[PDB]
């Protein structure tokens, strides 16, 4: 990506407080607190151990990219959806989708179920999988 | 007794199903019909229950171990030839000229023998694209041939 | 031929798949044209009013093409079903034609009006004509029996059957009148014969609701022929005369015809000879029910009856002996009463007078019959009736013996032609001894009719070269016959029960169960009502044509005649010469036994010809039909055991669906079907044009016919179930993937939000 990167950097900048081009336990703890509650030592510790050596803007983009890897397109997903949208209305009836995910294929769980719909864009009975495919993607 | 490429086929399909009713290596005995209906065969409901099928979902699930013999079973069961379907349909033709009316055909399917929901009917009608003439009659010979043909001929 | 002689004798748009016969309530059957099938619910249109309705498919009857309108012989019709037959008859009937053949059976439908078809003009034309040569007629049946007896050299016989008021008698007479007019060699033999009816009918017929001239006795008359084929003698046999009508007559009914003739004044000279006042409504014994009779002139009938006694060759005394004994009866019922004493003597003398016995010695042996034993007030009035009835019975019997005297010309006899005019099976609200007698009679007749039907049967098992062997027949018939006639039978029990003065309606009833309850399955305790007003029943008999609940009350006197053995002594030595003979020097059942056997060995020595009479309606009016009644008669005329027969054409169409994986000619297709089914060569037979299935088998084929047809229908539904499933199989693989995308790709975005790094990242974002 190129705009995904532009952010990453500017981000790494705001995170790398002691502006030393590296991210340290104090760097993370620092900025977190300046905003919302921050992680405990143990959280911060294993949070760094996730990166072999020093956190230059490189090992950074490395672990972040290796996260977002192993996923499909916004087009590839929007279709796996329209695959249940026979009439091609660009919406799925809420009871339907919930039913699919819940007890079909690789059954979800109530939490997976709640976590998922806590965000979901459902209004008028129909769950718009387009808007939701975007939200979940780009 | 089945062959390998055969048993493999049972395997193939068993998955598509066992997955859809929640993947876990077990299939709802209420689907054992449709499973075999996919491997070509068309048993009769009377037929399926005989081997293990059930009237409702939830009732019970089955492994692939118990599944093998249900298919060994539903194999040795009688399939209807063209002769038979032609014979039976003749008994509703007073004219004798291979006709019948939509309305009556509908009656035969929905009302006689192991009934067929009103939906499956409008279904297959539309599928096979069966059409009536001005008098509202249809050549039952054509119809039987399509149904026999398959969804993809 | 425009010929006047054939006026009421000669017969003056159709889709074979649309047009048919559909049941009706008014007409019995209606002309319908099918509109739409629907499984079993056929929807037809009534051609008449043009209305519409539905009808079970198995209730439609096949119609015949206009090709067979008013057909003379019904065996030549395509369809012979209760609706084709009823239509053909009714068609002819409403056009004057009342005679129609159907195989070897002639059908006569009562005209209820006089027809110019019996004239001498017409008889001339039927002489020596072969049934197909000339229109259907009773003469033809008679003329043919003659030719057969002649050429075939054997006795002939006509059993003219039908319901009461149908035409049995009228037709029996026309047959004799016919045979008399073409085989003819006081008056002449031929003349006396014809003349025996007027006297026998006067003494043994009576107005009934059903028939204004109901025959109340069975008649079998044989007509002998000589070496030149001409009438050379004749005899008459009678059976079971209704003794009861003499003293009793249900409303709207009359007593025998004579009694009313006698009180009309046709011959005033006789009034003083009989001591009668020309008023019928004066005598109790004959004014209970009816008095007059629409279309019966008692005046003229009396004259003709008198006239007939002369031609029969009856001395004036003889025929005055008759008239007096019967007028005597008229008085026996005028004797009033009050142990009992008389209430006058005027009427009781006229009686002693006419019978040539002392009025004193009479009322004496009547009020204290002799060792003496007085009688009460009813024991008497009932022995009065016992006497009236018993006299009249003897009279009727002597009368016949005498008319045979006149006819048994000692001339030379070769063969003969009998004619049978008897009442058939009848089941009423209440059935007693009278009925058992008629029924027992009809049973033995049945065996006869069967024996013959079975012979024509085999005439078929050869017209197609399909010889059958030992079947299973009339065992139930013989079971009933035996239950009634054999050594310890019903009648034999009753006969041995009469000879005991001690006996009664209960020792007889018990003595019956004692012998057949559980030892013979035809004898069964009285069941439950199958008709309102169903009077008492003590037991039931399973007769060929029905189950009859018999009440045995009074059967002991019915069979033995309970008249003062005292008065039988008085009359034994009476002055009148007739009366003396009647009570000169073996009960109903016993006489009838010997009688029936006589008629049977007779009949079994003949080649029978059957005529079937049919009453068109209950109104006695001409040309009007009552389909229900008609149909009802057609029901079971001229079954039960004979193999099933099927034309390969109709067989293939109905039983192909039982082995269609063996059907690539109607006669070979079936050869295949029945072959496929691995059907036992036993349970069936070949045939040129038709298949013969042993008994029951066809019922069982309709079994398999229903089962297989259901399966096959299921199998095609299974086929439809499997097609729809497999059709949606692609849609089920694509969705299996399209779901795994979403399921695995949401679990990702789910776990990425539960990432410290991502969390904190998302936070910085702005
Ligand atoms: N061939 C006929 N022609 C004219 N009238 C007839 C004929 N046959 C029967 N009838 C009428 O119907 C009545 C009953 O006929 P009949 O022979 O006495 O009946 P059953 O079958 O009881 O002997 C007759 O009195 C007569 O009025
Ligand atoms: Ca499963
Ligand atoms: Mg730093
Ligand atoms: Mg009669």
């Amino acid at each position: 990506p190129q705009k995904q990167i532009q952010e990453m950097k500017e981000a790494f900048s705001m995170i790398d407080v002691d502006r030393d081009g590296f991210v340290s336990k104090e760097d993370i703890k620092a900025i977190s607190e300046q905003l919302g509650r921050a992680p405990d030592d143990k959280e911060l510790t294993a949070m760094l151990k996730e990166a072999p050596g020093p956190l230059n803007f490189t090992m950074f983009l490395s672990i972040f990219s290796d996260k977002l890897s192993g996923t499909d397109s916004e087009e590839t997903i929007r279709n796996a959806f329209a695959m249940f949208d026979e009439q091609e209305t660009k919406k799925l009836n809420i009871e339907y989708i919930k039913d699919l995910l819940e007890n079909m294929g690789d059954n979800f769980n109530k939490d997976e179920m709640r976590m998922t719909f806590k965000e979901a864009p459902v209004e008028g009975g129909k769950f718009d999988y387009v808007k939701f495919t975007a939200m979940i993607k780009g | 007794k089945l062959s390998q490429d055969e048993i493999d086929d049972l395997k193939d399909v068993f998955e598509l199903f066992d997955f859809w009713d929640g993947r876990d290596g077990a299939v709802d005995a209420f689907k054992l019909g449709d499973v075999c209906r996919c491997l070509g065969i068309n048993p009769r409901n009377e037929d399926v229950f005989a081997v293990g099928g059930t009237h409702k979902m939830g009732e019970k699930s089955l492994p692939f171990e118990e599944f093998l013999p249900a298919y060994e079973g539903l194999m040795d069961c009688e399939q209807g030839t063209f002769a038979d379907y032609m014979e039976a349909f003749k008994t509703f033709d007073r004219e004798g000229q291979g006709f019948i009316s939509g309305a009556e055909l509908r009656h035969v399917l929905t009302a006689l023998g192991e009934r067929l929901s009103d939906e499956d009917v409008d279904e297959i009608i539309k599928l096979t694209d069966l059409q009536e003439d001005l008098e509202g009659n249809v050549k039952y010979e054509d119809f039987v041939k399509k149904v026999m043909a398959g969804p993809y001929p | 031929f425009s010929d006047p002689d054939f006026q009421y004798l000669a017969v003056d748009a159709f889709d074979g798949k649309k047009n048919c016969w559909v049941p009706d309530e008014k007409e019995g059957f209606a002309s319908a044209e099918i509109q739409s099938s629907k499984g079993d619910e056929i929807t037809v249109k009534i051609v008449a009013d043009s209305s519409t309705r539905t009808v079970k498919k198995d209730d439609i009857q096949s119609m015949n093409p206009p090709k067979f309108e008013k057909l003379e012989d019904m065996a030549n019709m395509t369809y012979l079903n209760e609706a084709s037959v009823l239509y053909n008859l009714r068609s002819r009937y409403t056009s004057g034609l009342i005679y129609t053949y159907s195989g070897l059976f002639c059908i006569a439908v009562n005209p209820y009006r006089r027809l110019p078809i019996y004239t001498d003009s017409v008889i001339a034309k039927y002489r020596g004509k072969r049934k197909t040569e000339i229109p259907p007629h009773l003469f033809s049946v008679a003329d043919n029996a003659y030719q057969n007896m002649v050429t075939d050299r054997e006795n002939q016989s006509c059993l003219i059957t039908g319901e009461s008021g149908a035409g049995k008698t009228e037709n029996t007479k026309k047959v004799i009148m016919y045979l008399a007019k073409v085989a003819c060699a006081e008056g002449s033999l031929e003349d006396q014969i014809i003349q025996a009816n007027p006297v026998l009918e006067a003494y043994g017929n009576a107005k009934t609701t059903r028939n204004n001239n109901s025959s109340r006795f069975g008649k079998f008359i044989r007509i002998h022929f000589g070496p030149t084929g001409k009438i050379a003698g004749a005899d008459i046999e009678t059976y079971l005369l209704e003794k009861s009508r003499v003293t009793y007559q249900q409303s709207a009914e009359r007593n025998y015809h004579i009694f009313y003739q006698i009180c009309s004044n046709a011959i005033p000279e006789l009034n003083d000879v009989m001591l009668v006042t020309p008023d019928s409504g004066l005598y109790s014994f004959i004014n209970q029910g009816c008095l007059t009779v629409d279309n019966i002139d008692d005046v003229e009938e009396f004259k003709l009856c008198d006239e007939a006694f002369d031609i029969l060759g009856f001395t004036k005394e003889e025929k005055q002996s008759m008239f007096k004994c019967t007028a005597s009866i008229l008085h026996m019922g005028e004797m009033k009463f009050k142990q009992a004493e008389s209430d006058g003597t005027a009427e009781a003398e006229k009686v002693a007078f006419l019978c040539g016995i002392n009025a004193g010695d009479l009322l004496k042996a009547l009020l204290k019959p002799k060792v003496t034993k007085g009688q009460n007030m009813n024991q008497v009035v009932n022995s009065v009736g016992a006497l009236a009835k018993s006299l009249y019975d003897r009279m009727f019997n002597w009368l016949v013996r005498r008319v045979n005297k006149t006819l048994d010309t000692k001339a030379k006899r070769n063969y003969y032609i009998g004619v049978l005019d008897i009442a058939g099976f009848e089941i009423f609200d209440f059935n007693s001894f009278e009925q058992l007698c008629i029924n027992y009679t009809n049973e033995r007749l049945q065996q006869f009719f069967n024996h013959h039907m079975f012979i024509l049967e085999q005439e078929e098992y050869k017209k197609e070269g399909i010889a059958w062997e030992f079947i299973d027949f009339g065992m139930d018939l013989q079971m009933c016959i035996d239950l009634i006639e054999k050594p310890m039978g019903i009648l034999s029990i009753l006969e041995e029960e009469c000879m005991f003065p001690k006996a009664d309606d209960k020792s007889f009833q018990d003595k019956l169960y004692q012998n057949h309850m559980g030892k013979n399955r035809m004898f069964t305790k009285p069941g439950k009502p199958t008709r309102p007003n169903q009077g008492p029943a003590h037991f039931e008999l399973h007769h060929y044509a029905g189950n009859v609940p018999y009440s045995i009350t009074g059967w002991l006197e019915k069979n033995k005649d309970p008249i003062n053995e005292n008065v039988v002594a008085l009359l034994g030595a009476s002055k009148e010469p007739l009366v003396a003979e009647l009570f000169k020097a073996q009960t109903i059942s016993a006489v009838h036994r010997e009688s029936l056997n006589k008629l049977m060995k007779n009949l079994y020595s003949t080649h029978p010809h059957f005529v079937r009479c049919i009453i068109p309606n209950e109104l006695k009016q001409p040309g009007l039909v009552d389909a229900e009644l008609v149909l009802h008669q057609l029901q079971c005329n001229g079954r039960k055991g004979f193999p099933s027969r099927l034309i390969y054409s109709e067989f293939k169409q109905r039983y192909s669906i039982l082995a269609p994986n063996a059907i690539p000619d109607g006669k070979t297709v079936s050869e295949k079907i029945l072959a496929g089914l691995q059907m036992d060569p036993a349970e069936y037979r070949l045939g040129t044009t038709k298949v013969f299935f042993k008994a029951g088998v066809l019922g069982n084929l309709e079994e398999m016919r229903d089962e297989r047809l259901s399966k096959i229908i299921s199998m095609f539904q299974a086929h439809i179930r499997g097609y729809l499933i497999r059709k949606a199989y692609k849609k089920l693989q694509d969705q299996r993937i399209g779901l795994s995308v979403i399921q695995r790709n949401i679990r990702k975005w789910l776990v990425l939000r539960n990432w410290q790094w991502w969390k904190l990242y998302s936070k910085v974002k702005p």
